[PDB]
């Protein structure tokens, strides 16, 4: 459509991109020397890495909506999941797919097809059971949708590497008014 | 092959394919965008100023992460550069240390930032002091670099890159600005005197 | 009879395991000890004074290269740090074989095994692999070559 | 490969059926067995072995202040790799000659005391404190257990008596700890004493396990006082 | 034409100051800050005017010799000031969705709307790529980096 073109446009500009082989390096490090750092306390490094992604949803949607110059989003559901599905591939070149609503869409999935912040990470034995991986973006997200007034409320259900087959997050939206003056 | 077990094990008279997770491991490209990245180092030094008392040890457990990946980025650098995996061969090690600080300098930031850093330069007066130079450093840019304290991601990654290599290398950074190309971060290296005398056996 | 080793830096084996031929149906019984990490501690010895130079173009790949008064060792060295060592060989006669191009197929055919556990940012330098797969693996990657 | 050589020497004094007294160079060849390892490398396994040639040899020439020495270093330093199997079971009768001797002391293990407890017995309706986490003692009677980690038997527990405070102290405990589990206690027998009131605290205890008067072995991960 | 900049954080206060091309001063910073609380008191109630008693986007001519985006965009600000004329200056507002107002006052008179629109687009990229990536820049706090105020001063000379 439109917003989907200008997504695959708006890839080709200034700043320059670097290969994710970098980005997926540094952040399996950060959540290495946390987990050993906590002496496998999987609950804290979960808020930490959390409270990690959400200081950085607070500050990524300037950037989105000044080099993506973008209007309101007054629908709540399904301009929300194809923005979303434009708006990684923006910043992390990926295509999560959108499913699994309520009876009005409210609670509803985003199953990631492929992961880049795990291509290869075999988390080990004890790590199964009080861990998500990614959590970062159930911090970044939370945030970056905050900033634009819609309280929601992500959590993870299932992911690969914790055993399962899919990778994807439910999201509770409460609301929240006083946007500014427009 | 536990450490507290012995190396004992069963005959090879069976054939056990029950296997799981093992994957292709090729130089896939998929080029995520510097904000992104730019951001996850954000919040990185944010927690780092956030947790460390002062400067030098801020500069160490910035610099702990470079020697956590330092050596994985290396093996499997020299494993595509040097070298699923139908193999040809693997070629030669570092031979000396002016082979694998033209390693750093071909390969390395090629693999990280597409471009070469402009210089290599053995220095004057003394050897076991080496220096690169950056020209424009791509990951920390934003940053006002009055403070150097920034930029020791790299140095902590190179000296992971020279630990394995068996040259122990005290690593800093400075910034001299000696050219119309602005912010430009040197990276005066050195070594311990052991492993240059070994290069110091023949050279 | 042939007897597995990935010894480290620090002197320590992050990977040693043993094997059988059915044929000989047991291994070594009574030089299974002495063929151990004594063997293996000069091996590393040898292969220590060995790889810093150029000459004794293949910089990793070393074949064999000692004999004690038993059977005789091979070798390879990695970049990594790490050292591979196999020691194979039937106890009654002097194995002679070094096949010494497909069992090259497998320092650098195992060698990935260790990549991808390596890769691995939980896993650690200097601390043995409790892999219960990449263990399983081997055997039968050394189905390929015997 | 020097290394090699010499444990080989080593499994040559263990073969030979001539006899030898010692002879004051062994001094510096198990001292040298020791120091071409940094023990005072992290391949555990050849340890256990290389310790098991320096306690045969030790045995065989009769120094037994380096039975005494090494084998205290070999229990202290290792056997999470030492089941019932792998001579453990048919050790630990190799240092009760260190012990009938007075070569080694002090009971090497500084984990033993599990926790304490001082609870009560009642006996009366309300013989009692009806007007005044402390405890102010009640006469009665204590139940110290503790735990054992080398799964050999025999640490026969005698004499478990308090510290340097007040009569308040434990009487006698003839009896035995088991091989492997955390053993219960039988009867500490605090003989209590009313004196000044001003609070006194305990850490932990003297035991001896047929051995020489320990100082207070300090409850573990915790004061747990 | 355009001789100071300022811009304003979403909580009603000051975030930075800049004097460019006008080199003789009378006004210190406090006086700045009240200009800030009562043009974002003034932005609070000029919106329920209502005078009506009841698409518009901007445009592209590529200020700043590339751009970032080439592109007829859209603007979030459909009912509030926009600018203001006197006799001896002008001034410009540009809100975001999040909050910040973006100020430009020029001296001479600079279609007028929209190329002082088309300039205050850049810096809001700008200001989101080197002090929103800044691990000095606490939040809502003035903009002390130096990098962000040259690449600033280079486009008023990129403008004029």
């Amino acid at each position: 459509r439109s917003l989907k073109a200008m997504g695959e446009e708006i890839w080709k500009n200034k700043t320059e991109k670097i290969n994710t082989e970098l980005f997926t390096l540094t952040y399996g490090s950060i959540v290495a020397q946390l987990c050993q750092d906590y002496e496998r306390d999987f609950n804290k490094v979960n808020d930490h890495l959390y409270s990690m992604g959400y200081n950085i949803g607070c500050r990524l949607i300037e950037d989105f909506l000044a080099r993506t110059a973008l209007p309101r989003c007054e629908n709540l559901v399904k301009t929300s999941e194809v923005l979303s599905k434009c708006a990684f591939k923006i910043f992390l070149n990926i295509t999560p797919n959108i499913t699994n609503w309520s009876h009005n869409k409210d609670t509803f999935s985003l199953i990631l097809d492929e992961n880049p912040l795990a291509d290869f990470v075999e988390l080990p034995m004890d790590a199964m059971k009080s861990l998500w991986y990614s959590n970062i973006l159930c911090g970044v997200l939370k945030g970056s949708l905050e900033m634009v007034q819609l309280d929601c409320d992500v959590w993870f259900v299932s992911d690969i590497l914790r055993g399962d087959s899919q990778t994807e997050i439910k999201v509770k939206l409460n609301r929240i008014l006083k946007d500014e003056i427009p | 092959v536990g450490p507290k077990q012995a190396i004992t094990s069963e005959a090879s008279t069976t054939y056990y394919i029950s296997r799981i997770y093992s994957e292709s491991l090729l130089f896939k490209r998929q080029e995520a965008s510097l904000s992104a990245m730019a951001f996850l180092f954000q919040e990185m030094i944010s927690q780092l100023h956030r947790t460390c008392k002062t400067a030098g040890d801020f500069e160490t457990k910035l610099s702990d992460y470079g020697h956590n990946i330092g050596i994985r980025l290396l093996e499997l650098l020299n494993f595509r550069a040097s070298s699923s995996n139908y193999i040809t061969k693997m070629r030669r090690r570092d031979l000396k240390i002016l082979d694998i600080l033209q390693f750093i300098h071909g390969t390395l930031w090629s693999y990280l930032f597409n471009h070469v850093s402009d210089d290599l330069v053995k220095s004057s007066e003394r050897d076991n002091e080496y220096m690169i130079v950056d020209n424009f450093p791509t990951l920390t840019q934003f940053i006002p670099g009055e403070n150097v304290s920034c930029e020791y991601f790299v140095c902590g990654i190179i000296k992971g890159f020279l630990f394995n290599a068996g040259f122990p290398c005290g690593v800093t950074a400075h910034r001299m600005p000696q050219g119309g190309h602005s912010q430009r971060t040197v990276y005066l290296i050195q070594f311990d005197r052991q492993v240059l005398d070994r290069e110091g056996l023949r050279f | 009879p042939q007897y597995f080793a990935i010894i480290g830096k620090k002197d320590n084996p992050v990977y040693e395991i043993e094997f059988t031929n059915a044929e000989n149906p047991q291994g070594f019984p009574q030089d299974l000890k002495e063929l151990n990490p004594f063997i293996l501690h000069a091996s590393l010895d040898i292969v220590e004074d060995l790889q810093w130079q150029i000459n004794p173009t293949d910089n990793c790949y070393l074949g064999k290269v000692d004999h004690f008064y038993g059977l005789a060792i091979t070798a390879y060295i990695s970049y990594s740090g790490m050292k591979f060592v196999m020691i194979h060989g039937n106890s009654a006669n002097s194995s002679v074989v070094i096949d010494d191009n497909n069992m090259r197929s497998f320092y650098q055919e195992v060698h990935e095994l260790y990549v991808k556990t390596l890769m691995n940012p939980f896993y650690k330098i200097t601390d043995p692999i409790r892999s219960p797969a990449f263990d399983s693996r081997v055997r039968t990657l050394a189905r390929k070559h015997l | 490969k020097q290394l090699f050589v010499l444990r080989l020497l080593m499994v040559a004094l263990l073969a030979t059926p001539n006899k030898i007294a010692w002879h004051p160079d062994y001094r510096t060849l198990i001292d040298t067995i020791i120091e071409l390892l940094n023990i005072n490398s992290t391949w555990l396994i050849l340890q256990k072995k290389i310790l098991q040639l320096c306690i045969k040899v030790s045995r065989k020439i009769n120094d037994f202040e380096y039975v005494a020495k090494f084998s205290s270093i070999l229990i202290t330093k290792y056997t999470h790799l030492l089941n019932q199997s792998e001579q453990d079971a048919l050790f630990k009768e190799y240092i009760q000659p260190s012990i009938t001797n007075e070569s080694i002391t002090s009971y090497w293990d500084p984990f033993i005391l599990r926790e304490v407890v001082i609870n009560r017995i009642l006996d009366s309706d309300p013989t009692s404190n009806e007007i005044p986490a402390e405890f102010t003692c009640r006469v009665q009677n204590p139940f110290k257990f503790d735990f054992t980690i080398n799964d050999i038997q025999l640490d026969e527990e005698i004499s478990e008596f308090c510290e340097i405070d007040r009569k308040a102290v434990s009487y006698s405990g003839p009896y035995n700890v088991k091989a492997e589990s955390i053993r219960s206690i039988t009867l500490p027998l605090i003989i209590k004493k009313p004196t000044y009131k001003k609070i006194y605290e305990i850490s932990c205890l003297k035991i001896s396990i047929l051995k020489l008067p320990l100082q207070k072995f300090d409850i573990i991960n915790d004061s747990r006082r | 034409a355009i001789e100071t900049i300022l811009v304003i954080n979403k909580s009603g206060g000051l975030i930075y100051q800049r004097n460019f091309t006008n080199d003789e001063q009378k006004l210190n910073s406090n006086e700045y800050l009240i200009l800030a609380s009562t043009l974002h008191g003034v932005f609070a109630i000029a919106s329920q005017l209502t005078p009506k008693a009841l698409n518009t986007i901007p445009y592209i001519p590529y200020v700043g010799m590339d751009d970032f985006f080439k592109e007829p965009f859209t603007n979030w600000n459909k009912s509030g000031l926009r600018q203001l004329c006197t006799d001896q200056f002008t001034m410009f507002i540009y809100q975001t969705l999040t909050g910040l107002k973006f100020v430009a006052i020029s001296s001479s008179v600079m279609l007028a709307i929209q190329i002082a629109d088309n300039f205050l687009r850049k810096v809001y990229c700008l200001y989101s790529d080197y002090v929103m990536k800044d691990p000095s820049y606490s939040m809502e706090m003035p903009i002390r980096s130096n990098l962000f105020d040259e690449k600033v001063k280079k486009m008023v000379e990129n403008l004029q």
